[PDB]
C-alpha cells in the first residue's frame, strides 16, 4: 500500500558489434556460439547480491539504464522478456526464478567458463558450463530484430570474453555445425565494445551523446521486361567492348594466351577477342548484357537513339608497343576521351551497381551460402554476400569502375540518357532563475542535429522542441528560427564550434554567440526576439538527435570557460554556476515508453464514470468530442486500469454458500455500434510492457517457451512467459447491436479462458503464480463513444471489487472508486542521471585471451518499490 | 519439512551439533519479493549457538546441516515459523519465508 525503500546496486552492460538476424532470404548461416571465462569477481562487496549473469537479447526493447525501471532496482539481463539471463542457479527471463536440475550447481565462481549456445531457424537456447550442459532451454520466441552479446556486472567485476579463433582460442571445442562468433563482423567497422543506449562518455574535459542508430531488420535483405529493337545488336557490341576492356588491362599486367585456363599460370582462353570466345563464355557476357540493359527504363531513364555519324566516326584507342602482349593479337576498345563524367549520372551508376549485384546476393543466398569474414569453398563461405551500403569501400570502385567502361561508351554511342527518437537535455525546475543574467555554452565536436537555447519549466516533451510556445531554440544545421514557424537567421556550424545563449531579462534580449562573434539577422539586429514575459522563468535546455556527440558547458570554474573572455565578460553577464558546491544534475528524456495518467483538460479524449442503477452497474466509458474537422488525428489508444490482481501462490493441485469459497472474478468490455471489431484486443497485460508502435496486433507479441527436464532428454514441466495474454475482438465476429468480450480470472488454479456473448472461446493461457496483470485493452476508435468497461457480475461470479483490496472481499456490491481510472502510455518521460557513474575500461594482454572489462567503483543508491505498479 | 538447495560449494567437513557457537551471515526475503531482514546492513555477523531454543525450529534444524564456506537456500513453510499470528509488524500470518544463508567461521 505505502512506499518502502532499500539500498540497491548499479548495473551497466557492455556489448560487442556482432549483429545476426534473419528474414525470408537472409545472409546468415544460423549457427553461432561463444564463451566467457570468469576469473576475477568479488564474492560480496555490497549489501545485496552481486548481479552477475550472461545473456543475449534483441535490440528493440532491451535497454538497461542505471536510473529507474521495473522491479526493485538494478536491471540488467534476465530482468525482461527480451533477454535470457542465467547466473548458475536460476534461468532469469522476465523477473522470474526457475530451478535447474544439474549435478554440481553453483553461481559464476572464478576459474570457470560460462557460455550459452543459440541457433536461429528453429529456436533453441541451450547453456554450456563445466563440461556438461544444464537441463533448461528457451524456444518459440519472436526474433523481430538482431542478436548481440551482452553481460551484466556489478561493482568489483573483472571478466574477459572468449571471442573466437582469430583474437581468441576456445578451451571448449564446439560441437560439429556450431560456428564461432569471430566472423559475423561488418568490414568497415572494427569489432568494438560499446555500451547499449549510452548517453555519456568520459572524455578529455564527461561528454554526452545520443542514441546510436541501429541497423534495421529490413536492411540486410537483398531486394531488387520489354525489349527495344533499336538496342539489340549494340547490346552485344557492348559485351564485345567489355571483352576488349577485359583484355586491355589483362595484357598489360600478365594474362597470356593459352588453350587452358589457370589462376597461377595466368592462362587466358579469351585473350584474342569476343569471336574466339567459346560458347559457355560468350553467353556469360550475353547474360550480363541482358541483365544490365533491362534495368535502364526500370528507374525512368529516357534513352533515345540519335547521332549515328559520331559513333561511326569514333575510332579505337591507340596501342603502344608494350601495351600488346607476347601473343600477337590486340584488343580494340573504344576511346571515351570525348566523353565527360557527369555529376547527374554519377549518382545513378552508384545505384545501378547495387541494382545489378544485390540480385547477385539474392542468387548466392538462394543456393544456400552464408556470410563470414573468411571464405571457404567446402563450407560455401564468402565475405561477398553483403548489401552494397554494408560493403566496405575496397570493393566500391573495383566494381563501379569495372562497370563504368560501358556507361560512357553508350554515351559516346549516340544514346543520351536522362536523370530512433531525439533526446532533450535539461536541468531540474528548482534550479531555474527569474532575475539577473546568466550564460551557457555548447561545444559541438560533431556537426549534426543540435538544439541549443533556453526553455520553460512547464516543458511538454510530447511536442517536438521548437514548434510550440515553450522553447526559444537555435537551429544551426540549416540556421534559422524555431518558434511558431521558421525564418532565416545566422550561419551554419563547424565541426568544433562553441555556441551559447544569454538573456538580458531586464529588457528581454536574446543573444546568441558563435565563437565570440555575435550573429545578426536579415534585418541587421544581433538580438533575436523581444517582448518576452518572465512568468515562471527560464531553464537551460539542450537537445541531441540520433547518433552525435555534444556536451553542455556549465562553467563552474571561470578558467574552464574559453570563449567568455572574448565577449560578454565586461557588459555584466556571468556563468550559471556562480556559487556551486556540487555539480548540477541535468535531467534527460528517455526513449523507454511507459504510462502516464490522464489529464482532465485534454482536447482529444475524455472519460467519465456513470452512476449506480439496478439494471446497469456503476461503470465507466470513453468518449471523443473532436471527431470531425480541424485536424483530428486519432490513433490506436492503449487503455489500462492502473491497479493489478496478484494470484494465489501455491495452487490447490444464488445460494450464499457456494460464492464464499471459490476464487473467480469476471469482467468484460462491450464495444458500441459502428466501430471496427477487428482492431479490438481485450485482456490483461503485465508490468513488463515498454513498447509503443502505431499498428500493433497479436502477431507482434512475444512469448518464450520455458521447459526443463532430466539429463537423458525427458521433459518435466512447460512454462510460458508472456506479457500480452489477450485475444482478438474480431475472432468470433455496420453492425447495429453491440457485442461483448469478457475475461475471467480463476485465482486458485490460474487458468484464464475468456468468454464472448455468454459462450466460451477456444484460446487458453496459464501464467506463473507470483506475477501480476493489469486490466488493459488496445483499441483504435473509429467514432466517438466506443469502449465501455463493465463493473458488473452475473448470478454465480463475483466482480473485480472483491479481488481489488483486502477490506471488501466477500461483499457482492459492485462500485467503482475514482482511484481506478484509465491509464494511457505516452512514449516520453523524465528520468535522472546520477552525479557519479561506473567508470568502465577495456583491456587485453595476449592474442588468445580476450578483451577484458574492468570496474572499481563501489556505489549504492536509495531506491523505492511503489508496489501497486512495481516500478523502481 | 524444509527443502535445502546449495548455492556455492563449501567444505563438507564440519557440521554443527550441541555445544557449538556458530556465525551465519544471513539475508531474508519473503515470497512476494520483498526485503525484511539482513545482516548486510549491520556489518555484524549474527552470533548464536544451537540448542538454546534461540532460533525458530524451522531454522534450528537447517542450521545444523551445513558447513564452512557453504551458501544454501532454505524455504521455510509457514507451519514451522510463526503459524498462527506471529510477530506484529514483521510477518503477516501464514506467509512463507525464504532465507539464503552463509556460514562464516567457527565450525
Amino acid at each position: 500500500l505505502l512506499l518502502q525503500t532499500n539500498l540497491i546496486n548499479y548495473v551497466t552492460s557492455i556489448r560487442p558489434n556482432i549483429f545476426v538476424g534473419r528474414a525470408e532470404g537472409s545472409t546468415q548461416y544460423g549457427k553461432w556460439y561463444f564463451e566467457v571465462m570468469v576469473d576475477e569477481v568479488v564474492p560480496f562487496l555490497t549489501a545485496q547480491a552481486t548481479h552477475l549473469r550472461v545473456g543475449w537479447a534483441l535490440t528493440e526493447g532491451y535497454s538497461p539504464y542505471p536510473g529507474g525501471g521495473e522491479g526493485w532496482g538494478g536491471n540488467g539481463v534476465g530482468d525482461d522478456l527480451y533477454s535470457y539471463g542465467f547466473d548458475g542457479l536460476h534461468l532469469w527471463t522476465g523477473h522470474v526464478a526457475r530451478p535447474v536440475t544439474s549435478p554440481g550447481q553453483h553461481l559464476l565462481a572464478p576459474e570457470d567458463v560460462v557460455s550459452c549456445c543459440l541457433d536461429l531457424s528453429v529456436p533453441s537456447i541451450s547453456f554450456r558450463i563445466n563440461g556438461c550442459p544444464v537441463q533448461g532451454v528457451f524456444e518459440a520466441f519472436n526474433l523481430d530484430g538482431l542478436f548481440f552479446p551482452v553481460v551484466s556486472f556489478s561493482a568489483g567485476v573483472k571478466v574477459r570474453f572468449l571471442l573466437g579463433g582469430r583474437h581468441g582460442e576456445f578451451k571448449f571445442l564446439p560441437p560439429p555445425g556450431y560456428a564461432p562468433c569471430h566472423e559475423a563482423v561488418l568490414p568497415r567497422e572494427r569489432l568494438r565494445l560499446e555500451p547499449i543506449k549510452e548517453y555519456r562518455r568520459e572524455g578529455p574535459r564527461p561528454h554526452l551523446v545520443g542514441p546510436s542508430r541501429c541497423l534495421s531488420h529490413t536492411d540486410f535483405v537483398p531486394c531488387p521486361i520489354v525489349l527495344p529493337p533499336h538496342l539489340e545488336r549494340i547490346r552485344e557490341k557492348l559485351a564485345e567492348n567489355i571483352h576488349e576492356l577485359w583484355a586491355l588491362t589483362r595484357i598489360e599486367q600478365g594474362w597470356t594466351y593459352g588453350p587452358v585456363r589457370d589462376d597461377n599460370k595466368r592462362l587466358h582462353p579469351c585473350l584474342v577477342n569476343f569471336h574466339s570466345l567459346p560458347e559457355p563464355e560468350r553467353n556469360y557476357n550475353l547474360q550480363m548484357s541482358g541483365e544490365t540493359l533491362k534495368t535502364l527504363l526500370a528507374l525512368g531513364c529516357h534513352v533515345g537513339m540519335a547521332d549515328e555519324k559520331a559513333e561511326d566516326n569514333l575510332k579505337k584507342t591507340k596501342l603502344p608497343k608494350t601495351y600488346m602482349m607476347s601473343n600477337g593479337y590486340k584488343p580494340a576498345p573504344l576511346d571515351l576521351s570525348h566523353v565527360r563524367l557527369t555529376p547527374a549520372q554519377t549518382t545513378l551508376v552508384d545505384r545501378l551497381a547495387e541494382n545489378g549485384h544485390n540480385v547477385w546476393a539474392r542468387d548466392r543466398v538462394a543456393q544456400g551460402w552464408s556470410y563470414s569474414a573468411v571464405q571457404d569453398i567446402p563450407a560455401r563461405r564468402n565475405p561477398r554476400l553483403v548489401p552494397y551500403r554494408l560493403l566496405d569501400e575496397a570493393t566500391k570502385r573495383s566494381n563501379r569502375d569495372s562497370l563504368c567502361q560501358a556507361v560512357r561508351t553508350l554515351l559516346g554511342y549516340g544514346y543520351n540518357i536522362e536523370p530512433d527518437r531525439v533526446r532533450i537535455f535539461r536541468a531540474e525546475k528548482s534550479y531555474t532563475v527569474q532575475s539577473g543574467r546568466w550564460y551557457f555554452e555548447f561545444e559541438a565536436v560533431t556537426t549534426g542535429e543540435m538544439r541549443v537555447g533556453w526553455a520553460r519549466p512547464e516543458l511538454r516533451p510530447d511536442v517536438e522542441l521548437g514548434a510550440d510556445e515553450l522553447a526559444y531554440v537555435f537551429n544551426g544545421h540549416r540556421g534559422q528560427r524555431w518558434h511558431l514557424g521558421s525564418e532565416p537567421f545566422g550561419r551554419p556550424w563547424q565541426s568544433g564550434d562553441v555556441v551559447g545563449c544569454m538573456i538580458d531579462l531586464t529588457e528581454n534580449t536574446i543573444i546568441f554567440t558563435l565563437n565570440g562573434e555575435v550573429l545578426m539577422s536579415d534585418s541587421g539586429s544581433e538580438t533575436a526576439f523581444r517582448e518576452i514575459e518572465i512568468g515562471d522563468g527560464f531553464l537551460p535546455v539542450c537537445s541531441l538527435g540520433p547518433g552525435q556527440v555534444g556536451h553542455l558547458n556549465l562553467g563552474q570554474d571561470v578558467s574552464s570557460l574559453r570563449f567568455f573572455a572574448i565577449c560578454g565578460l565586461q557588459e555584466g553577464f556571468e556563468p550559471f554556476a556562480i556559487n556551486m558546491q556540487r555539480p548540477v544534475t541535468t535531467w534527460f528524456s528517455k526513449s523507454l515508453p511507459q504510462f502516464e495518467p490522464v489529464p482532465p483538460e485534454h482536447p482529444h479524449y475524455e472519460v467519465a464514470r456513470m452512476d449506480g442503477t439496478v439494471d446497469t452497474p456503476p461503470c465507466l466509458r470513453l468518449a471523443h468530442r473532436t471527431w470531425g474537422s480541424q485536424n483530428s488525428l486519432v490513433e490506436m489508444l492503449f487503455l489500462r486500469l492502473s491497479l493489478p490482481v496478484q494470484f494465489h501462490q501455491h495452487f490447490r493441485c444464488d445460494d450464499p454458500e457456494i460464492i464464499l469459497n471459490t476464487t473467480t472474478y469476471y469482467y468484460s468490455v462491450r464495444v458500441f455500434a459502428g466501430q471496427e471489431p477487428s482492431c479490438v484486443w481485450v485482456g490483461w497485460v503485465t508490468p513488463d510492457y515498454h513498447q509503443h508502435d502505431m499498428n500493433f496486433d497479436l502477431s507482434k507479441v512475444r512469448a518464450v517457451t520455458v521447459t526443463m527436464g532430466d539429463e537423458q532428454g525427458n521433459v518435466h514441466s512447460s512454462l510460458k512467459c508472456s506479457n500480452c495474454y489477450m485475444v482478438w475482438g474480431g475472432d468470433f465476429v455496420i453492425s447495429h447491436t453491440d457485442l461483448v468480450i469478457g475475461c475471467l480470472v480463476d485465482l486458485a488454479t490460474g487458468l484464464m479462458t475468456f468468454t464472448a456473448n455468454g459462450k466460451e472461446s477456444n484460446t487458453f493461457f496459464q501464467v506463473e503464480p507470483n506475477t501480476k496483470l493489469f486490466p488493459a485493452v488496445f483499441v483504435l476508435p473509429t467514432h466517438q463513444n466506443v469502449i465501455q468497461f463493465e463493473l458488473g457480475k452475473q448470478k454465480n461470479i463475483m466482480p473485480l471489487s472483491a479481488a481489488m483490496f483486502l477490506s471488501e472481499r466477500k461483499n457482492p456490491a459492485p462500485q467503482c472508486p475514482p482511484r481506478l481510472e484509465v491509464q494511457m502510455l505516452m512514449p516520453v518521460s523524465w528520468s535522472r542521471m546520477p552525479n557519479h557513474f561506473l567508470q568502465v575500461e577495456t583491456r587485453r594482454a595476449g592474442e588468445r585471451l580476450g578483451w577484458a572489462v574492468q570496474c572499481q567503483d563501489p556505489l549504492t543508491m536509495m531506491a523505492l518499490h511503489i508496489p501497486e505498479e512495481n516500478r523502481c | 519439512g524444509v527443502e535445502i538447495e546449495t548455492i556455492s560449494p563449501g567444505d563438507g567437513r564440519t557440521f554443527p551439533k550441541k555445544g557449538q557457537t556458530c556465525v551465519v551471515h544471513y539475508t531474508g526475503m519473503l515470497q512476494n519479493g520483498k526485503k525484511f531482514d539482513s545482516s548486510r546492513d549491520r556489518n555484524k555477523p549474527f552470533k548464536f549457538r544451537i540448542g538454546k531454543q534461540e532460533v525458530i525450529k524451522g531454522f534450528e534444524e537447517g542450521a545444523a546441516q551445513m558447513s564452512l564456506g557453504q551458501r544454501a537456500k532454505l524455504t521455510c513453510t509457514p507451519d514451522v515459523a510463526y503459524g498462527a499470528t506471529g510477530h506484529p509488524g514483521v510477518i503477516p500470518p501464514n506467509a512463507t519465508l525464504i532465507f539464503d544463508v552463509e556460514l562464516l567461521n567457527l565450525e
